[PDB]
């Protein structure tokens, strides 16, 4: 469902 | 605190207590740009890792010694450090956080 690039973003990005 | 909230808010500790996680307070494109910066090897040896030329604003989330599901507890440490990410795919974007210097 969630691609690995999407997961990185949701887990580590807080812009 | 920020860590307790962001970890649950981002579905990291909704079904478990993750011992540690790092958040980067930079724009998405600025972080993706790191995939064409300083190439270095990852902890596992693989060399698809890249270190940011400059330091970035980050918050380190760490579980205390008393933390226990379902009541995870984190200690919040803010800092500016170089981030190392592993990239892959096309576009070549980050898929894993490897560390921060």
């Amino acid at each position: 469902k969630e691609t690995a690039a999407a997961k990185f973003e949701r887990q580590h990005l807080d812009s | 605190n920020y860590c307790n909230q962001m970890m649950k808010s981002r579905n990291l500790t909704k079904d478990r207590c993750k011992p540690v996680n790092t958040f980067v307070h930079e724009s998405l494109a600025d972080v993706q740009a790191v995939c064409s910066q300083k190439n270095v090897a990852c902890k596992n040896g693989q060399t698809n890792c890249y270190q940011s030329y400059s330091t970035m604003s980050i918050t380190d989330c760490r579980e205390t010694g008393s933390s226990k599901y379902p009541n995870c507890a984190y200690k919040t440490t803010q800092a500016n450090k170089h981030i190392i990410v592993a990239c892959e795919g096309n576009p070549y974007v980050p898929v894993h956080f490897d560390a921060s210097v």
